[PDB]
RNA sequence: ACCUCGAUGUCGGCUCGUCGCAUCCUGGGGCUGGAGCAGGUCCCAAGGGUUGGGCUGUUCGCCCAUUAAAGCGGCACGCG
RNA sequence: GCCCCUAAGCGUGUGCUAAGUGGAAAAGGAUGUGCAGUCGCGAAGACAACCAGGAGGUUGGCUUAGAAGCAGCCACCCUU
């Protein structure tokens, strides 16, 4: 994959992030492609689920004030953007993690702030 | 233990090495073991 | 090279003495002595480690670097903890039992076979089919384990013989 | 053929300058 | 944890399934009778069946939709597929049958929309060397 | 077996090995080619074996050009014959090959199999040879 | 379509001959002769490596600016001598060209695309000759083959050209021929 | 057609040997389409051993009993 | 030609060779090593190592007892 492709991916991630009300960063280690397809079925109607390189998002995170999310990029990175509403993907990821048990919620980003596991669980209840 | 002037890595598992000045091919499959003699 | 520039930590109870090229390490399991090659220089990193250095970047020094480093690492981890490798025996009527220090095997021969215990190593049988070999020196433990392993020729058909812990042997079938 | 080979090979000495009688 | 393709109204063939199901710890008679009942309810096409096994020798059979190969063959009117696809064309298929099979595969596949399944069926016919119109 | 239909003289001197090739030194018909590096007589049966090797490795597609034709004959006397009593009968046909000559040309879609087939061909020839392409 | 001249240094040959030529080639230099409409031939020597890099970058017909003792000259690579074995460059013939001049140049033709899978594509012409402005010669000419069915002939008339370039050779020149793919048995009678 | 025609005696057999290893047996191995017994192929190995008869002048060969085996060659096709 | 036999250099400077190559040989085989030159990727973290995934259509069709990504032949696609 070329460095120009890396720049294009950075630009695409930034463009997707600019149109997203919130985002969720999670861990996906230990999940088959069938599970990911089911998650895309659950999310693809309204939200968006992606997985991207840590440093490519890090450079793509320098656009806005999400630069504080870099500490959430140590380990596997799974991004969930909410194109429709803000928290449907939050319940979708939480139920997927509870059912599969192989998903770890690294954190979330909402209202210009990065929030931890308990905070995101509280937010999803809202 | 093939002994040939020509030795080659028959399968992808075969490794080509040198032992004591002799070119050898070592592999998990015992058939593929061969030396240059 | 890549292995060579990694200094070797020293546990607390380990005494390290450097005499020119010679090195000696004393620890709970005993004492061991090593000698490094001339182009490789050994030093005591005051933060509690060993440093090996090659002045040159040529082939011979670059090859001896990682060798010496790994030798020192094995040297210290032998006396701090030790080495112990486990064996199983497969087949009907194949058995092991210890006669004091010596190890006694029934391997389907007309006669039972015996193995002495060389200096600095012990055998500990757990079950008539599972036993272990323990020592402070990795090389000697490996040597005796290989000798034990070679006791009966490979058997691709029924799999009878002495095997290592997790060894997965290749097997074929004798149809007739 | 060793004898003929050896003669025709000592042809190649420094002093003989690459030629000898009877090749 | 296996998957086979078997005729709808037929049970216990010796080559395809018998020894295949014998060494997987699956009871064959109950599977055959239940599958025969289900595929006589279906009665239309040969079916692929996926077998999932448990530790108590319990077997669960999943019956998918009729294969795209067989569905396209029966919709096009031909019996066997083209031996040289994209060189010899043996049949013609209109978009209505394509969309019916697309709905069936939407019931089967992960495609988000009917058009994706229709494209999948068109590719399947391309592997069959059958024109899609 | 390539044999000329007729030759004006049926008994000829040996083709001379001196010098290097002047004509036919570059690939002209196909994508890939075999260039010689040694001086040699190449017989018609060596050409046949090499051509068959290329055909078997390539199977269906592609096309093979042979830029060399064995029109020079060589003679031998009958066995167990003393020296003298005229020149012998000609019984094998050869082509004079100089370094730089392009012997075979191949046109096939993919790189790997084309190289492999040509290599199979070189392994059938009495000369050192290399593989060349259209590009400079 | 504008090309920038490539800058190379040249040294007037003190002595000409075969001994001088071999010595210069041994010294990593390539001999050349610069001549043109000005009726004034000059014998030069160039750096082989720079010259080869220029040819790799901009093909065998590259416009050059040469520094002959502080004098800038525009030239075109009219001819090359490549050793058949070593594949060096033994000698170069450079043609004096001024801006806004029409010259005849052989431009290579390359093909790309994917024809019908049951077909084989053969190229009969490596290059075609074209009238073009000195600074506006094309690096290469392309012909696209796709969906081409059975026996189809591409001729020099059908090839596409840039603006301002005129094709001189007769359009009847068969450049690319697409033929039915030979069958497995079809390979056994050719050459037998 | 280089020594030998003012002479270098030629095939088998006998007696006596001596060397090589491209190994017939005995010895040590690897791979097998090596279950075992028995094989196939390759590698290392020259210490010792390697039968008696019928027919054919016989080189050669066929055959009868055996044997662990009944090796292949050089030495003026060793040796008048 | 110049270490000793054997007259004269175990001459000087810079590199190479590990094969006693030097002090015999081919097609061909090969992670031996030195030098020089291109192209690819790489701190936007490269290669190796350790961890998780590698799915659905579908067993793509013809062919066969058999063809399921893995006798063979043709096409050689789509969704997440
Ligand atoms: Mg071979
Ligand atoms: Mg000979
Ligand atoms: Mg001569
Ligand atoms: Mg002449
Ligand atoms: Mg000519
Ligand atoms: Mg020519
Ligand atoms: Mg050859
Ligand atoms: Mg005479
Ligand atoms: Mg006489
Ligand atoms: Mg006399
Ligand atoms: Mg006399
Ligand atoms: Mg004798
Ligand atoms: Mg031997
Ligand atoms: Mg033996
Ligand atoms: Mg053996
Ligand atoms: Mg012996
Ligand atoms: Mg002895
Ligand atoms: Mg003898
Ligand atoms: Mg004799
Ligand atoms: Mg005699
Ligand atoms: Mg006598
Ligand atoms: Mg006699
Ligand atoms: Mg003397
Ligand atoms: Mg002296
Ligand atoms: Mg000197
Ligand atoms: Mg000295
Ligand atoms: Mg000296
Ligand atoms: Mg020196
Ligand atoms: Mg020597
Ligand atoms: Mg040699
Ligand atoms: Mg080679
Ligand atoms: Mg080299
Ligand atoms: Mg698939
Ligand atoms: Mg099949
Ligand atoms: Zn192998």
């Amino acid at each position: 994959m070329a460095k120009a492709d890396k720049a294009t991916a950075v630009a695409d991630i930034a463009e997707q992030f600019k149109a997203s009300t919130a985002t969720v960063v999670t861990e996906y280690r230990g999940l088959t492609v069938a599970n990911l397809a089911e998650l895309r079925r659950a999310l693809g109607d309204s939200a968006t689920y992606t997985v991207a390189k840590n440093t490519l998002v890090k450079r793509a995170a320098s656009e806005a004030g999400i630069e504080g999310l870099d500490e959430l990029f140590a380990g596997p990175t799974a991004i969930a953007f909410v194109k429709g509403e803000a928290v449907d993907a939050a319940k979708a990821i939480k139920k997927f993690a509870k059912d599969n048990k192989a998903l770890v919620i690294k954190g979330g980003y909402m209202d210009g702030k990065a929030l931890s596991v308990a905070d995101v669980e509280k937010i999803a209840d809202l | 233990m093939k002994v040939n002037p020509s030795v080659k890595p028959i399968c992808d598992k075969c490794r080509v090495i040198r032992r004591h000045g002799r070119v050898m091919v070592i592999c998990s499959d015992p058939r593929h073991k061969q030396r240059q003699g | 090279s890549r292995i060579g520039k990694q200094p070797v930590p020293v546990p607390s109870g380990v005494d390290v003495t450097i005499n020119g090229q010679n090195l000696s390490v004393k620890g709970p399991k005993g004492t061991l002595t090593l000698d490094v090659a001339e182009p490789i220089s050994v030093s005591r990193a005051e933060d509690g480690a060993i440093v090996v250095t090659r002045p040159d970047d040529e082939r011979r020094s670059r090859s001896l670097h990682g060798l010496s480093r790994t030798l020192i690492a094995n040297l210290v981890t032998g006396v701090t903890e030790g080495y112990t490798q486990k064996m199983e025996i497969f087949g009907v009527g194949y058995r092991v039992q210890l006669k004091g220090q010596n190890l006694e095997f029934a391997l389907g021969y007309s006669h039972p076979v015996l193995i002495e215990a060389p200096e600095g190593i012990t055998f500990a049988v757990e079950s008539p089919t599972k036993f272990s070999v323990s020592g402070i020196d990795k090389q000697k433990v490996g040597q005796i384990s290989a000798v034990i392993r070679r006791l009966r020729r490979p058997d691709p058909y029924k799999g009878k013989g002495v095997r290592y812990e997790g060894e997965q042997i290749r097997r074929k079938v004798g149809k007739t | 053929a060793k004898r003929g080979r050896k003669k025709r090979d000592r042809k190649h000495s420094k002093a003989n300058h690459g030629k000898r009688p009877n090749a | 944890l296996i998957k086979l393709q078997i005729q709808a109204g037929q049970a216990n063939p010796a080559p395809p399934v018998g020894p295949a199901l014998g060494q997987h710890g699956v009871n064959i008679m109950e599977f055959c009778k239940a599958y025969n009942a289900a595929t006589e309810s279906q009665r239309g096409n040969v079916i692929p069946v996926e077998i999932t096994v448990y530790e108590d020798r319990s077997f669960t059979f999943a019956l998918k939709t009729p294969p795209a190969a067989k569905l396209l063959l029966k919709a096009a009117g031909v019996q066997k597929g083209s031996g040289e696809p994209h060189k010899t064309k043996v049949a013609k298929v209109t978009w209505d049958q394509v969309r019916e099979i697309a709905e069936t595969k939407k019931a089967d596949l992960n495609a988000n929309d009917i058009d994706a399944a229709a494209k999948i069926i068109a590719g399947t016919a391309r592997s069959m060397g059958i024109t899609v119109e | 077996m390539l044999i000329p239909r007729k030759v004006k003289h049926r008994k000829q001197h040996h083709p001379e090995q001196r010098g290097i090739a002047s004509g036919g030194t570059s690939v002209s018909f196909g994508d890939y080619g075999i260039q010689a590096l040694e001086h040699a007589y190449i017989t018609n049966r060596q050409i046949e074996s090499a051509r068959i090797a290329i055909n078997r490795h390539i199977k269906r597609g592609g096309k093979v050009w042979i830029n060399i034709f064995p029109d020079r004959p060589l003679t031998k006397k009958p066995a167990e014959t003393r020296m003298g009593s005229g020149k012998g009968s000609p019984e094998w046909w050869v082509a004079n090959v100089k370094p730089g000559r392009v012997l075979f040309e191949l046109s096939y879609p993919d790189e790997k199999t084309a190289r492999d087939a040509l290599t199979r061909a070189i392994h059938k020839l009495p000369i050192k040879a290399r593989i060349v392409t259209r590009e400079e | 379509t504008a090309n920038i001249p490539n800058k190379l240094t040249a040294n007037v040959r003190t002595r000409t001959g075969k001994g001088a030529s071999r010595q210069a080639r041994r010294d990593g230099k390539v001999p050349a002769v610069l001549y043109g409409h000005g009726t004034d031939p000059q014998h030069l020597e160039l750096n082989a490596r720079d010259f080869a890099a220029v040819l790799r970058s901009h093909g065998t017909n590259a416009i050059l600016t040469l520094d002959i003792e502080g004098t800038e000259q525009l030239a075109l690579t009219k001819a090359l001598d490549v050793h058949p074995i070593r594949r060096n460059i033994q000698h170069a013939d450079l043609l004096v060209v001024q801006r806004g001049e029409k010259v005849t140049v052989e431009v290579t033709v390359l093909v790309e695309g994917d024809a019908t899978p049951g077909t084989l594509v053969t190229q009969d012409a490596n290059t075609i000759e074209i009238e073009a402005e000195a600074l506006s010669i094309p690096e290469q000419l392309t012909v696209s083959v796709e969906g081409v069915e059975a026996g189809t002939q591409i001729t020099a008339g059908q090839i596409s050209l840039p603006e301002g370039v005129n094709l001189i050779s007769d359009p009847e020149l068969l450049v690319v021929n697409v033929v039915e793919a030979p069958s497995a048995e079809a390979l056994e009678e050719e050459g037998a």
